[PDB]
Parts: C-alpha cells; sequence; structure tokens
C-alpha cells in the first residue's frame, strides 16, 4: 500500500550533478520524514539526511551539507535528492526510506544506482551458449547467453520473456578493463529445446536497449 | 558519530540451527537499535525495531536482544527464506548510523557440480572474438576452482570467474568460468579443457572439446 518509487539508474560525469526522485504513494506524503541512505559496494549503509515535506525542514549528516540537497514537491508527492560535484566515491545505490510513526525505516525505495564515470554508455554484445557438436548426453540440456562488454551497470537477463524462470542461473557481473560482463544459463528438458524458442532477453537500462538472443543448435 | 560494528561480515549455518548476528555500538544507545534485511535484489526490509520488537510479517523465529552497547538478532531455527545480509541501525538521533552488515549463507549438504563446456558461437567467431565457457551447476560449498587447459597447457590469463547468489530454494551455488581469446588465437589451437576441483571429489571433473569437432 505504501510505496516508494525511485528513479532509474544514472550515469554521470565527474564534477557534474545528479538529481534523483522518490515518488511516494499510499500515505500522506507531508506527514512523514523521508530519509536518504547511501550504499557503496562493500562499505555498509550511510545516512545522508531527511526532509519533512510538510514544511520542507531538512536534516543532513554534516558531511553532506553542500554536497547533497534534499527537496520535496507536495503536488507530485515526490522527494528529490541532488548530489553535486560528483566523484567516484558517489558511485552507489541510493535509497529513499520513510521513517515513523513509532517505527523506524518501515518502508524503503528500491534504490537508485548512480555510476560516476567519464566513460560513455556501451550496450552489451550478447552471444549464445550452445552445447558443442560432440556433446553426449542427457534428458536435460543447459543453454545460455554470454553478455559482454557493457557499461554501466546493471544488466538484467530473463528467459522466454520471463516465462522460463526454473533452472535459471545468472552469475554476478564482473568488471574487467572498464567494462562489465555476465552470463546466464538455463537447464530445460531435451524435448523443450531445440523444439521451442528459448530466447534470452537482455536489458541494459543505461543504453535503453532490450536485446533478444535466440538459442539455436549449431551449424552441422 | 556513533560507530556501529557487526561481529562478523559473513555467517554460515545449517537449516534448523540457531543463528545470532551481533552488533556493537561505540556509545550507549539504549534500546534504539534496529535490524534490516537486504535481499540480493537489493530490497531492504525492517525486521526488528527498538532492539526487540518484530515488524510486519516477521516470523516468530526472530528475536532481538540488547544491553545498550551490545546487540544481537537471533533466529531460533534457520530457514531457507532467511538468506540475506543483515544490518543494524542506531536511531537515537541524527546522524543515524548503520553496521556494515552480516551476510548470512545456508550451510548445506555437500553437492558435486554438474559441469558443461561451451565452445564459442559462430556468431562471436565471425566478429573476431572467441569465448569458451565452463559452467559448474548446483554445487555446495561455494569454494571451487576451474583450471583451463589449451592444447594441454594451463591458461590463467583472460579467464573470468563469477558465481550466482546462493539458490533461495536449495542453497546450492553455480558458477561460470569464461576464457576469452581472439578468433585467430582460438583457431591456432584444438583442445579446450576445463577442470573443476571441488571438495566433493579428490579427482577433478573434466570437460573438454576439440575445435576439430572430434
Ligand atoms: C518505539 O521506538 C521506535 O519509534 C521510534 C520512532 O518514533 C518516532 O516516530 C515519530 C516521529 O516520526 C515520533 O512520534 C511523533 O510524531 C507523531 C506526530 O506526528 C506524534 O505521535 C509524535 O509527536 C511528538 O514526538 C514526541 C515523542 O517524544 C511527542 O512528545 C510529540 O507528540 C516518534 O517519536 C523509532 O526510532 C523506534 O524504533
Amino acid at each position: 500500500e505504501v510505496q516508494l518509487q525511485q528513479s532509474g539508474t544514472v550515469l554521470a560525469r565527474p564534477g557534474t550533478s545528479v538529481k534523483m526522485s522518490c515518488k511516494a504513494s499510499g500515505y500522506s506524503f507531508t506527514n512523514y520524514w523521508m530519509h536518504w541512505v547511501k550504499q557503496r559496494p562493500g562499505q555498509g549503509l550511510e545516512w545522508i539526511g531527511s526532509i519533512y515535506p510538510g514544511n520542507s525542514d531538512t536534516n543532513y549528516k554534516q558531511k553532506f551539507k553542500g554536497k547533497a540537497k534534499l527537496t520535496a514537491v507536495t503536488s507530485a508527492s515526490t522527494a528529490y535528492m541532488e548530489v553535486n560535484s560528483l566523484t567516484n566515491e558517489d558511485s552507489a545505490v541510493y535509497y529513499c526510506t520513510r521513517f515513523g510513526n513509532y517505527v523506524p525505516f518501515a518502508y524503503w525505495g528500491q534504490g537508485t544506482l548512480v555510476t560516476v564515470s567519464a566513460a560513455t554508455t556501451t550496450a552489451p554484445s550478447v552471444y549464445p551458449l550452445v552445447p558443442g557438436c560432440s556433446d553426449t548426453s542427457g534428458s536435460s540440456v543447459t543453454l545460455g547467453c554470454l553478455v559482454k562488454g557493457y557499461f554501466p551497470e546493471p544488466v538484467t537477463v530473463k528467459w522466454n520473456y520471463g516465462a522460463l524462470s526454473s533452472g535459471v542461473r545468472t552469475v554476478s557481473s564482473v568488471l574487467q578493463s572498464g567494462f562489465y560482463s555476465l552470463s546466464s544459463l538455463v537447464t530445460v528438458p531435451s524435448s523443450t529445446w531445440p523444439s521451442q524458442t528459448v530466447i534470452c532477453n537482455v536489458a541494459h537500462p543505461a543504453s535503453k536497449t532490450e536485446l533478444i538472443k535466440r538459442i539455436e543448435p549449431r551449424i552441422p | 558519530d556513533i560507530q556501529m560494528t557487526q561481529t562478523t561480515s559473513s555467517l554460515s549455518a545449517s537449516l534448523g540451527d540457531r543463528v545470532t548476528i551481533g552488533c556493537r555500538a561505540s556509545q550507549d544507545i539504549g534500546s534504539y537499535l534496529n535490524w534490516y534485511q537486504q535481499k540480493p535484489d537489493g530490497a531492504v526490509r525492517l525486521l526488528i525495531y527498538y532492539t526487540s520488537r518484530l515488524h510486519s510479517g516477521v516470523p516468530s523465529r526472530f528475536s532481538g536482544s540488547g544491553s545498550g552497547t551490545h546487540f544481537s538478532l537471533t533466529i531460533s531455527n534457520l530457514e531457507q527464506e532467511d538468506i540475506g545480509t543483515y544490518f543494524c541501525h542506531q536511531d537515537t538521533k541524527p546522524p543515524y548510523t548503520f553496521g556494515s552488515g552480516t551476510k548470512l549463507e545456508i550451510k548445506r549438504a555437500d553437492a558435486a557440480p554438474t559441469v558443461s563446456i561451451f565452445p564459442p558461437s559462430s556468431e562471436q567467431l565471425t566478429s573476431g572474438g572467441a569465448s569458451v565457457v565452463c559452467f559448474l551447476n548446483n554445487f555446495y560449498p561455494k569454494d571451487i576452482n576451474v583450471k583451463w587447459k589449451i592444447d594441454g597447457s594451463e591458461r590463467q590469463n583472460g579467464v573470468l570467474n563469477s558465481w550466482t547468489d546462493q539458490d533461495s530454494k536449495d542453497s546450492t551455488y553455480s558458477m561460470s568460468s569464461t576464457l576469452t581469446l581472439t578468433k585467430d588465437e582460438y583457431e591456432r589451437h584444438n583442445s579446450y579443457t576445463c577442470e573443476a576441483t571441488h571438495k566433493t571429489s579428490t579427482s577433478p571433473i573434466v570437460k573438454s572439446f576439440n575445435r576439430n569437432e572430434c
């Protein structure tokens, strides 16, 4: 019922600013403190500050004064945070979260991932993972998609537009020489493939790409 | 500021066992200590607030204790759904501070991996690159190594290893090892071999193909 809907992933150059949003629904926006929290990879959670949309009173951790700016727009039931003078240390997932009443952070946004980089967006290359010609044998087959050379994070992978979820294994992304790669694999029965379309759907929000790769037997 | 310190960064425990996750505050924070669970998809959920009070849909298996300086979240009998990272949070007054989280893994019966090897696709090859993939499926424990041999010789360079998160249903892991070469390099060799060493067997699980398709 209470929901906090945050804006999507952002890629920003060092020295610039980003403004992210957190749309609140299912409660009276002006009657609760909205807090913002920063999560850097392997570096815990850090409280940035809070705003009370009712009167737009703000609190900041000393560190973030002049660095993060919290605003609220009542007509839009939306809380904003603008982070300026961006550095590598600002690359993080930022959460908006509601405080109170008589409970702490009971409701959380899904997080907004910020990547600070001078590098441009690069869509992934997708290649099928198909058993070799001399592979023998089984009642189940393992198929996959190699997702290579993309930037920034994230990439999501699904199978048959989400209809295939059982036996799906998607490994964590890896950063190598400035670019990310990952792979997703699925094990399906021998009578579903090559019989049916097994497509991997690769989405890369930063490049606004939604890719498909058909998994088909090798050329004989 | 009040420094929040979690006892350990990672914990492994069997289903049904009692699990405690500790948090320590650098000053006395009374009862103002909260526990959140973060799932692999990054979703955050309040479990315990004000030291010991359970929140929405939180199983009775959860309990909290606190002295004002030392705190713990306890799970009476570990369940499958309890996988995740657990963070403490003091909210006496601004600035609020958090512990750095304890990652909770399920300890499972040992499981050997199922291994698969994937030659480069014709699609990739015609574009000038070649990746060979070794996939190790549904094993436990997480610790596993993959050795690549190209024409019988070990190759460590251009190899990328990555794991899935622990399976939310059966607690197994999977991983892939990706060997990247140029097409020209790939076509200069015949035999491609990955060897998977795991505690489940003293002998490596070996998967191989020959580029000559035989
Ligand atoms: C039980 O511990 C858990 O609760 C605290 C959070 O509790 C605080 O939440 C709201 C502030 O957001 C605050 O309650 C005030 O807001 C309500 C009005 O909107 C009023 O009920 C109350 O207003 C004032 O606050 C003073 C309370 O001392 C009271 O004198 C005056 O009415 C409540 O303090 C979490 O941190 C713990 O987990």
